[PDB]
RNA sequence: CGAUCCUGAUGUAUUCGGAUGGAUUUGAGUAGGAGCGUUAAGCCUUGGACCCGAAAGAUGGUGAACUAUGCUUGGAUAGGGU
RNA sequence: GACUAAUCGAACCAUCUAGUAGCUGGUUACCGCCGAAGUUUCCGGAUAGCAGUGUCGACCUUCAGUUUUAUGAGAGCGAAUGAUUAGGGACUCGGGGGCGCCUUCAUCCAUUCUCUGUAAGAAGCCCUUGUUACUUAACUGAACGUGGGCGAAUGUCGACACUAGUGGGCCAUUUUUGGUAAGCAGAACUGGCGAUGCGGGAUGAACCGAACGCGGGGUUAAGGUGCCGGAGUGGACGCUCAUCAGACACCACAAAAGGCGUUAGUACAUCUUGACAGCAGGACGGUGGCCAUGGAAGUCGGAAUCCGCUAAGGACUGUGUAACAACUCACCUGCCGAAUGUACUAGCCCUGAAAAUGGAUGGCGCUCAAGCGU
RNA sequence: AUGGCCAGAAAGUGGUGUUGACGCAAUGUGAUUUCGCCCAGUGCUCUAUGUCAAAGUGAAGAAAUUCAACCAAGCGCGGGUAAACGGCGGGAGUAACUAUGACUCUCUUAAGGUUAACGAGAUUCCCACUGUCCCUAUCUACUAUCUAGCGAAACCACAGCCAAGGGAACGGGCUUGGCAAAAUCAGCGGGGAAAGA
RNA sequence: GUCCUAAGGGGGGCUCAUGGAGAACAGAAAUCUCCAGUAGAACAAAAGGGUAAAAGUCCCCUUGAUUUUGAUUUUUGUGAAUACAAACCAUGAAAGUGUGGCCCCUUUAGUCCCUCGAAAUUUGAGGCUAGAGGAAGUUACCACAGGGAUGGCUUGUGGCGGCCAAGCGUUCAUAGCGACGUCGCUUUGAUCCUUCGAUGUCGGCUCUUCCUAUCAUACCGAAGCAGAAUUCGGUAAGCGUUGGAUUGUACCCACUAAUAGGGAACGAGCUGGGUUUAGACCGUCGUGAGACAGGUUA
RNA sequence: ACGUACGACCAUACCCAGUGGAAAGCACGGCAUCCCGUCCGCUCUGCCCUAGUUAAGCCACUGAGGGCCCGGUUAGUAGUUGGGUCGGGACCAGCGAAUCCCGGGUGUUGUACGU
């Protein structure tokens, strides 16, 4: 789930940093945290919100949000 | 685990809600200097082929 | 009490009321109105009247000394040009100005002292009594500057209105005292 | 037999004494002694303890001939431009 | 945090001092006899188990990782839930609005939907006989003694003392539980290795055979017998020709995969009333079927697709025309002469995906094999 | 100055100090020009109840002792201080133990019409200039080379040709092949070796 | 702070949940009657086990919910449970049943408990017995003792859901997998007003060789390929595959026949970034030493 | 053999329908004084064994009844234990079921007293 960011400017780097590797939903109305502050970094690349949902008896697929 | 909450619906509305909302949202949305409060527990969601005919008719 | 259900059962509690379904959707919203609170920049369509106004608020109210002198020097120059162009009236001004004699910038008492001479006379004479008391205010005041330019501003009252000064309740006996304390001669 | 609990006999410094009986565990106990000294070996403990190896800590002394600063007394540094 | 005698985030000298280290490195003759182990259980450790030396006791009792016989056991969810309420009311101060009166929401209620143990004897069996404070209406029973009489196969120790090392390792078969796109991750028993040499797998921790004093003779296991290499170019019956076959495969590529490669079978069908292939001819009429198209006559399109003459011929299989024409196919007849056709199945073979120094059934090489099956 | 800031084990001890606020001592900022508010918190500082040591006082007891008041400074309470560290709004309505918050309403502001000189500081560009390059060539001296004399060190299990395999993706020794001929000199940096590694 | 953490024993009588059919108001639901009713009730486990003349319910008496001592199981002492042994009882006609509920510090007491060791007493203390209660960071200034530094993988064609279907299975069950396909979600040649996160690091010079997965040259097959220029594909690595711009941080330009892609590194040659000893500054964080979301210089 | 009392296995015995029952034994029955218990002599308890009746209990027989029980098969099949330098499941040595179906049944028996 989470790959560990190393951050610093030694040799010797540190890793509470944890980048989420799966896709996820972050929400409405988000804005992200100051990098300070932030340990779980789910990226803009794997942010989705639409999917595609098939009805189970109608046997037909839309994107909804 | 198996549960009866899955199969029913989450979020309903009415017909007179939904049009009286999505009309005082769009007033809200006129004024450039006006924005909501508490905007991520709204409703948001609710706010926001001449070519095929041509070829259905015509190959 | 640690378990965590997916979905939490609402608990029914007596003499309250029913809240209400999970499926109810809420549309009130209240908004707040944004308002940038800047001033126009080029200050030209205001009546002279409101220029009046604003720059003797600004005299009175301003934290530069530069300003406060170019506020006075603005109303002593309408002062000077037009006596009739006195919007707030002469009790008005010397209100508000009257408090800037104890300031501690020399050019804006200058200036007060130019606004002064300017003020009519026949307007002066009524209020000998409040100038006389900012001038024994000022003139007391531990500064030596202050207590000559306040010493210059007396001189002003007096050559204008003297019988007013000298006639006025505390105007002899309150002014001798202060006179006396300044020189040591008590 | 000793420790623990219950009863309390003849007697009496009438408030001391603890017999007679019981009931449990307990103790490397008794129940026809087995130990003491010494020799040799294995093992354990303490000592530096199979040998070599730290950054260290402490006690008492020696250095300002290098170098850092200060005081005292001395020495030295063409020819042009502005 | 620079300098303080090549020494500075506390100089140099001697001493305490042979400071401490669980960490690193090393730890000295020979032969002989035994000889190991990794959750077994408890809270980083104890402990079971496995070992060696001395003894001692009748080294007495016999027992046994075996067979046979007889007989038994075999935490959570919840119609206590999740919804629906448009139409009906009660509504009234529940809230709120307008003028005590009405209201507008809203309050709810009325409605409804969702069910593995034991035994296989001499210590055993039977008879007689006592003892009792137990028991029975009762020497009526219960134990324990007195006296007497008389058992499946196969193979052949116990208790101490002291001292260890190892006690949550690796691999493999089988079984069981979870999963993954595929890998895989757990437990249980057994075997092996760490501790181990030998023969064969060309070679090698885990494979096969077999475990080891020093020698001689004989015979084999696993594996081999064209040469390297000891032993057969051994014998019988077949299969295969690969533009890097195959000779150690099972796993992946990878599929119900593609082959006008070659064998052996299975099912169905045709056949002297002439099968398959060919050669010589026919392949017609209503009719240029209906609609459409500038034109469309079987053959640019859409929908139907019948009848006659038949030996047989589709309102047509392609070539072709602007449209026709013409040719051809399906089908039939004449010549011929005896076995074929379709689809599967099982073998061997080809392909079924490959990089980058020059190389590998171990090497030469092998083709009625020196390849594959018996 | 019977003082501030420091030294010293102590001292009839010492530095500032042969000194006296235009001085001494501690700091921060860092030429010149230009450039608000808040004492919320934490510091620093000024002024009767609470907290309240030892000594002293009272009671009880036969005493050990126990219990009581009293109880300095500090802390707490109350003020000041931001060229202290810090921080970046205020007021009213509602509410009324304490502290909080929430909720509306309303003002919401310090700053508008000298960057020189100097520098082995860091960066971009232009002209000139050129072997930096197209694209390399040639010359000189000293070496390297050979000779006479003199003469070490690092390093060193043993040695040094490869290809494929050698389960622990290591091979220079093992297996299978290629192959393979004394003894040498100058270069070379692939490999081995080599970095107070 | 209030409330709940459960009544056992003996004897006797009777059946429960529910269903059907009936009785003024009375109906879906009040009480009464019959029949059916293997527990579908109740017993303090909400779908475990066990109970029907009871282990359920009601009635009558009762506190075996009592002392004492061993043994056994769960396994030194416990605690719980199990058969008892002795006493005292309860109930019933009696057999019987009943010993519960179906399964390390602080402090107190001791008459006749013992010591304070020269003797005694009184306070106090100790002992024994029996109870009650309950020690933070930083080091980019550093140092020491050690230990380290998936692979006969991969390539050219998506997922989810639904149909169709050769086939595989399947005839006492007629279910299940399924190639080939197909169907839904992922601007009338537009827009240029939507660039979506370095933890992992690459480049360049020189020089050599190899692979083909061929850009060009050689040859060949097909396409309205007239010619010219091509496009698609095949055999082929013999021979070539360039010069530059841009670091506020990989694409553009030109020449050319063409400016093809890789390996031998990425499972101690030289030189610029990732990249980072010691000096210094700014930003963020920390009371601080310092650390870092970071940026710059040597 | 048939009853009665106490019973052992506890459905081959149970549940639903009909048909019959010599002898005796059962049972239904009749009466509420006493013993006793009820809303009710329904049950229980007391007294009668005379009358009536096999109507019901009980016993026996019947049912292509439901259920239950017992055999064949299923099947030397599934499954399971060892072996191979066996293939890409089959043999070797062995152990070894239950369903589905095809059928049968519808209680044995001890003691004591009687018919």
């Amino acid at each position: 789930m989470f790959k560990v960011v190393k951050t610093g400017k030694k040799t010797h780097k540190k890793g509470w940093k944890r980048i989420v590797t799966k896709p996820t939903f972050v929400g409405p109305d988000f804005t992200r945290r100051p990098v300070k502050y932030e340990r779980f970094i789910r990226p803009m690349g794997l942010r989705y919100k639409k999917a595609n949902v098939t009805h189970p008896t109608l046997n037909v697929t839309v994107q909804l949000p | 685990e198996p549960n009866r909450k899955w199969f029913t619906n989450t979020r309903v509305i009415s017909q007179d809600t939904l049009q009286s909302f999505r009309e005082a949202m769009a007033e809200k949305q006129k004024d450039p200097y006006t924005v909501l409060l508490k905007s991520n527990k709204l409703p948001m969601s609710l706010i926001r082929h001449q070519a095929k005919m041509t070829i259905e008719r015509e190959p | 009490k640690e378990k965590q259900k997916d979905f939490q059962k609402p608990k029914l509690k007596v003499g309250k009321p029913k809240q209400k379904p999970s499926n109810f959707t809420d549309t009130s919203f209240k908004t707040k109105s944004i308002v940038v609170n800047q001033q126009t920049l080029t200050t030209e369509g205001l009546d002279s009247a409101e220029l009046f106004k604003q720059n003797l608020t600004l005299a009175v109210n301003a934290k530069s000394d530069n300003q406060r002198r170019d506020a006075l020097a603005y109303v002593t120059n309408q002062l000077s040009a037009n006596p009739a162009n006195n919007p707030v009236g002469t009790v008005g001004v010397l209100t508000k100005v009257l408090p800037l004699i104890t300031d501690g910038a020399s050019s804006v008492r200058v200036q007060l002292l130019k606004l002064f001479r300017t003020l009519p006379p026949q307007e002066v004479r009524p209020h000998a009594e409040k100038i006389l008391l900012y001038i024994r205010g000022g003139m007391t005041h531990l500064s030596n500057d202050v207590r000559t330019d306040t010493l210059n501003v007396l001189d002003w009252l007096l050559e204008v209105a003297g019988d007013e000064v000298v006639s006025c309740p505390g105007g002899w006996l309150k002014t001798l005292n202060s006179f006396s304390s300044m020189l040591g001669w008590n």
